[PDB]
């Protein structure tokens, strides 16, 4: 995936 | 949902990423951190869940040369050191 997609997944968890 | 105040070195990174606030939620802090990594192109170009933060102010705060977005504990440990709970 793109970085934006990976970070968005992480962000959702916070 | 708790409000937090970033310590100065972390606030400086958030400011580069466009943050004008001084009080955030943790999610907002994480949002601007991702914005920073994206704008500075610190992610690995081929395996984009890997972030290479050595030789960057972000690496000084994280205390690691690289990390995986899927193994975020260095980020969270940095946040515990760099967020004042309000």
């Amino acid at each position: 995936l793109t970085f934006x997609e990976y970070w968005a997944q992480l962000l959702s968890a916070a | 949902g708790t409000q937090v105040h970033p310590r100065a070195p972390l606030l400086q990174i958030l400011k580069v990423a466009g943050a004008q606030e001084e009080v955030f939620t943790v999610k907002e802090v994480m949002h601007y951190l991702g914005q920073y990594i994206m704008m500075k192109q610190l992610y690995d170009k081929q395996r984009q869940h890997i972030v290479h933060c050595h030789d960057d102010p972000l690496g000084e705060l994280l205390e690691v040369g690289s990390f995986s977005v899927k193994n975020p504990s260095p980020l969270y440990e940095m946040l515990k050191r760099n967020l004042v709970i309000l």
